[PDB]
C-alpha cells in the first residue's frame, strides 16, 4: 500500500494507504488525495482520532499488512526512518519534524505494520511520539504522547 | 358433520407440519456423513 | 480416489471422488458420471451445499483419505496447482476460472486432503476461494467466500 500523499494545496498532507482494506483515511489536518482516481469515494470518521476508515475495494484487494500488537522496543521504518523503543514511543531522536510527518505507520523490520503516528515530537534529545496501534487486548490503542506536537 | 370435518382437516394439517418438522429436525446431523465424532443425540451411532 | 469428471453434455462438470467412502457427489451443478458403473447408485443430499454423499461400496474400500482440520497457510494441490493461505483461502492466483473448476479438493502436500472447493474466484491479483471442509471443531465446514463465482 503506497503511501498516497494528501496533497493539502500541494502537500503531502497525509502519505496515507489501506493497510489490509481500511485505509489510513486521516480526518487529522486535510490534503487532495493522491489516489483520488481510489479515493473518489467517500470514508467514515474518527472522533478519537481524526481519521477516517477506507473499506478498500475488491479490485483493492491485497493492500497492506495488519501486524498484531506483540511488539517490542523494536526500529520500524517510517518516512524519516525506524526507531526501537516501546514503553515510550519508538526510539527515534530528537530533530524530525512530526508536523507534516503525520501518515507515518510503524514499519517494523519483520515487514510488519501495527502503528502509525499522531504527534508528540520530543523534549530530549530522543523523540518517541504519539502513535496509533492495536493494544493490549489488541484494541484500537491512539496512543496519545502527553504533550503532543500536532502531527 | 361440518365440525368433525374442520377438526379432521386440522388434525391432518397439523400432522404434515409435524412431518415437515421432523424431517427438517433431521437435517441437521448430515454433518455425521464425515463419520467423525459423536455429539450425544437421541439416535445412535455407539 | 480418481477424480471421477461428471460429463455434462461432455463436459467434466465434477471431477469428484470419494474421500474414504462418502463421495464427493455434487449436486452442485451436473453432469453424466465418470465411473457411472460405481455411480449406478442413489445418493443423499446437501441442502447447505447443494451435494450429495456416496457411502461408497465395501468393494470400493480403500477409497482415499480424510485429513483432519488441521491446516496452517500451505499449498493443496489442485487441478490448477497448489495455494498456500489459511486466514483468507488458500492464496491462489488471480487467473484461474473456479467456474468448472468446482471438485478440486484441498490436495494438502502430506498427502492430506481436508478440503474441496466451493466457489469465490478473486478480486486481487490472488485467489482465495470458498470451499468445503472440517470446521474448528472438524464440523463439516462449508466455506462460503462472501461474494462467489460460482463454482
Amino acid at each position: 500500500d503506497k503511501t498516497f500523499p494528501i496533497m493539502l494545496n500541494g502537500q503531502v498532507n497525509g502519505y496515507a494507504c489501506v493497510v489490509g482494506g481500511r485505509v489510513f483515511k486521516p480526518l487529522h489536518v486535510e490534503g487532495r488525495i493522491d489516489n483520488e482516481q481510489l479515493a473518489a469515494i467517500k470514508l467514515k470518521k474518527a472522533s478519537i482520532y481524526d481519521l477516517e476508515y477506507g473499506d478498500v475495494p475488491q479490485c483493492m484487494k491485497s493492500d497492506t499488512l495488519q501486524y498484531t500488537s506483540d511488539k517490542p522496543p523494536g526500529f520500524y521504518n517510517w518516512h524519516h526512518g525506524a526507531v526501537q523503543y516501546e514503553n515510550n514511543r519508538f526510539t527515534v531522536p530528537r530533530g524530525v519534524g512530526g508536523k507534516g510527518d503525520s501518515g507515518r505507520p510503524i514499519l517494523d523490520n519483520k515487514g510488519r505494520v501495527v502503528a502509525i503516528v499522531l504527534g508528540g515530537v520530543n523534549e530530549g534529545s530522543r523523540t518517541a511520539l504519539s502513535v496509533v496501534t492495536w493494544n493490549q487486548k489488541g484494541v484500537t490503542v491512539k496512543d496519545t504522547p502527553e504533550g503532543s506536537e500536532p502531527w | 358433520c361440518t365440525c368433525v370435518a374442520i377438526i379432521m382437516v386440522s388434525c391432518v394439517t397439523s400432522v404434515w407440519l409435524l412431518c415437515r418438522t421432523r424431517n427438517l429436525c433431521i437435517t441437521p446431523y448430515k454433518l455425521a456423513p464425515n463419520a467423525q465424532v459423536p455429539i450425544l443425540l437421541a439416535l445412535l451411532c455407539c
